[PDB]
């Protein structure tokens, strides 16, 4: 009971038993053909970006107030998906993501997972604006906060507002799944693309934001590790980009 | 100065016990070949 | 293809080497002698250690050649050289001189050849009262440990075949040796030590493998 | 160094307490000359062939 | 009688009168499926290799004895054809090499255009060895010498000897095109994939050189220009890699 | 007809020629040895890079002579000499001295012959992982330049085959290699220059060809 899973030259391991949520019904697809027939031709990859990137692992303590991704750009230094980010002036893709854990039977929390399209956050000060740096870090993610922040252009990042002014309880609208270290470790959703354009500039803007938010700390009792790791892994599908010919 | 391949393995999370179980632990490797696997020009071995 | 057990055994090898001389005053250095088995060549010992039971035919062929002993007669004109190769079965007689009887029996196959000519050779089938030779014995002969008496093969004999006060001669005879249409059962892992005698297993303890840097370590790419 | 005597060799360690960024292990894939691989069951084999080619299962 | 040519986001001008060479009667492909069936996959980018790359031009002079590029890594900073050299460990692939001229009626002279398959080279001194910058220096071309050089590590180019010890007058056995400013002065040849194996490393390896070998030299009279400019413009075929996933 | 590949290739030609002793004070002098090439040959060498990629079968013979030392000792009785002519694939042991275990091993391939015979002779296939030899490489080893390890094709090594304390006596090997089943890709010009070394491609520049008088000349008629 124990599937292998191979894309292209990565190899990854998972239970046959999971469960996927597909986000809105929607699967990953290619813009047909004609949209804009004439001048307006695409070309696909289809070489290394359809494989497993695999981030580096979090830790997952006492108190962690939760972590967040912005997507794309936590792939533009990840080998040929991230070199097409330079060459191609126009680009579009879907996405499978995996989310894992590595606890035992002697922890327990519970974790939701969710994937947010256009999370516009706020800043610290009510009459300033965000930095590009306090957005992002690329594949390192930034963290939530226990209590409300300062300092200039920095994202007003309590963990209970979720950095967008709502009730972080409501978050479960997105598509999303929960991990409870009684009953599953793992969690798989699958993002198609979603704009309001067809196309569009993959540097200026972030689609969808990936966030992972502990709501039951993690415990554990005498002698047990006193961390959890979290390991994310990330598929490219059905990448497309403007014709160069 | 190989021009092979390699293998790694890292931490995603740690590893998480109750109170009672053992703290270190032990991971195995076995290898094996695969059904095409093809050899020529039978010569000496370099160990005895 | 060439994985297959024939193309992997059947193979040939130099397995003994020896001198022998027309006149003497030792009279153990008038013929030469040799017991068969495959267990003091160290490279065939190996490839047949891989199996537990084993099922082949031999031939073997005979490169000799000869001398005049440095002694001191010179001026000599002579016819060439004839030899005698004998092969004894298991449960045959044993010549202790050259001299004896047993080089005459009747149920001892026999070669005579002289030299100039092309290499002798002969073909043995598989000889035993059991079904397969075995390479490994956990047992005892009825006692030594490790020896079943179904293994005997044989024996090879060499002398010449002059008359009455021969001259001064020194030969020395290669037997290359070869195993055909072989049948090898239950397969075994390969030796790790090194061999330490003729008739046992012994060895002295060894390390798995040896040593790199660090359980990290891979070495930079070109 | 020190473990090539005992059965300590087969081991990987998995160590204890919050590690979650670190390398647990690594090795280049070369049977027949790496001396990770060169006494098993496979490297043994290769090593009586000059030639050899095919795809291996970890 | 003029054709319009595009590839990619690429386009480029030629006359519908053109005379084409297909190296060895061999057009480009890919190397079909099943030379290494199991655990040897293939990929193809044909994203935006194929397209026009092109060149600096170089200037043609009365005393220009030649010059010469090596392939690949001519291209080894071109765009996504050098990318993807960086990111996959073998590849494969053929070319179309467009050579033109430009010059008036009041011109005249004649080249030599050759493809050489391994054009190794000699050293400057018998007993001596040929250096890594003295063979290529990427997408700027080497020059033969009109006498016989000197100098540790250089490559021995006087140009009668080609530097690989023949006479240049029979360089006509390989792939060749003559450019007579009397008559014409384009020409295109198309490369197959020429190896004694199916794929290869592109770094450590040089599949072909091109060469350009003025036959009779550029006269002009009184107030002409003093130069003629030829340009060449290189389009990759059928390019192949190893699969990474 | 003449001029089609097999014709114009498949030639015998030496290209190897060795001596070496039974006793000496060196003991590299006791065997031979070579390194199966063909750039050591000169007129092998030129038509063979008239084309870029060539594939073939090797055949090999072997003409061996000896002769006692005019050291000192005469009156002396031989028997015919022993000779061991051995082939080693890419990626096998080489031997350093004559007393070697390599000499023994299962996998390379051997020879025995004796004086007076016929002369011996082994059959080599195509051996290379890759598809064809090359004669021209425009590449690095690894670092060479000009040099890659698919044109690896083997060596051979010759001794004597005696036992112990052997009488003193010269041989001389001459080997005669012949190609077989050939075919060719790309043809190329003809190496107008010199060679200068076995490795290289280096020379020195050379004229395009001879002078005459003047650019009317032609010479009177008969």
């Amino acid at each position: 009971r124990v599937r292998s899973i191979t894309l292209g030259n990565s190899t990854i391991t998972t239970q046959e038993s999971a469960n996927v949520v597909v986000a809105y019904g929607r699967w990953p697809e290619y813009l047909k053909d004609n949209e804009a027939t004439a001048e307006d031709q695409p070309t696909q990859p289809d070489v290394a970006t359809c494989r497993f990137y695999t981030l580096e692992s979090v830790t997952w303590e006492r108190d962690s107030p939760g972590w967040w991704w912005k997507f794309p750009d936590a792939l533009k230094d990840m080998g040929l998906f991230g070199q097409n980010m330079y060459y191609h002036y126009l680009g579009r893709a879907g996405y499978t993501i995996h989310v894992q854990c590595n606890a035992s039977k002697f922890h327990q929390g519970c974790l939701m997972v969710v994937c947010v399209p256009e999370a516009e956050m706020g800043c610290s000060q009510v009459d300033g604006t965000v930095n590009e740096h306090s957005l992002s870090e690329g594949e390192t993610a930034k963290k939530f906060a226990s209590t409300s922040t300062n300092g200039t252009n920095t994202v007003q990042s309590i963990v209970t507002n979720a950095g967008m002014g709502v009730g972080v309880g409501n978050l479960t609208i997105f598509p999303h799944q929960w991990i409870n270290l009684r009953t599953n470790n793992c969690a798989t959703i699958v993002m198609p693309y979603i704009n309001n354009v067809p196309m569009d500039n993959m540097f200026r803007h972030h689609n969808f934001t990936l966030m992972i938010i502990p709501f039951v700390p993690l415990d554990y009792s005498s002698d047990s590790s006193t961390y959890v790791p979290i390991t994310v892994t990330v598929a490219p599908m059905c990448a497309e980009y403007n014709g160069l010919r | 100065y190989t021009s092979a391949g390699n293998v790694t393995c890292w931490y995603q999370t740690g590893i998480v016990v109750p109170a009672g179980t053992p703290t270190s632990c032990s991971i195995m490797c076995f290898v094996s070949a695969c059904n095409d696997f093809s050899v020529r020009l039978l010569k000496d071995t370099p160990f005895i | 293809s060439e994985s297959s057990i024939e193309n992997f055994l059947c193979r040939s090898a130099c397995v003994y080497m020896g001198e022998y001389h027309t006149t003497n005053t030792d009279t153990s250095k008038l013929f030469a002698s040799w017991t068969i088995n495959a267990r003091r060549m160290v490279q065939m010992r190996r490839k047949l250690e891989l199996f537990t039971y084993v099922r082949f035919d031999m031939e073997v062929t005979f490169v000799i050649t000869s001398k005049q002993d440095q002694g001191t007669q010179l001026g000599q004109d002579m016819p060439p050289l004839t030899h005698q190769i004998m092969y004894i079965p298991p449960g045959g007689p044993i010549p202790k001189s050259v001299t004896d009887y047993t080089w005459q029996t009747s149920t001892n196959p026999s070669i005579f050849w002289t030299e100039g000519n092309a290499p002798p050779r002969m073909s043995i089938p598989f000889i035993s009262i059991g079904n397969a030779y075995s390479n490994f014995y956990d047992g005892w002969s009825h006692g030594v440990y490790g020896y079943n008496t179904l293994n005997h093969m044989g024996q090879i004999y060499v002398r010449h075949v002059n008359g009455s006060s021969p001259l001064p001669m020194t030969s020395t005879v290669r037997m290359y040796f070869k195993p055909k249409h072989v049948k090898v059962w239950v397969p075994r892992p390969p030796r790790l030590c090194q061999y330490k005698n003729a008739s046992t297993v012994n060895f002295t303890p060894t390390n798995i493998t040896e040593k790199r840097q660090s359980i990290n370590y891979i070495p930079e790419t070109v | 160094e020190g473990k090539l005597d005992t059965m300590e060799i087969y081991r990987i360690p998995v160590q204890s307490g919050n590690h979650q960024s670190s390398q647990v292990f690594g090795f280049q894939v070369q049977p027949g000359l790496d001396n990770v691989f060169k006494h098993t069951l496979l490297g043994e084999i290769l090593n009586y062939y000059a030639h050899w080619s095919g795809s291996i299962k970890l």
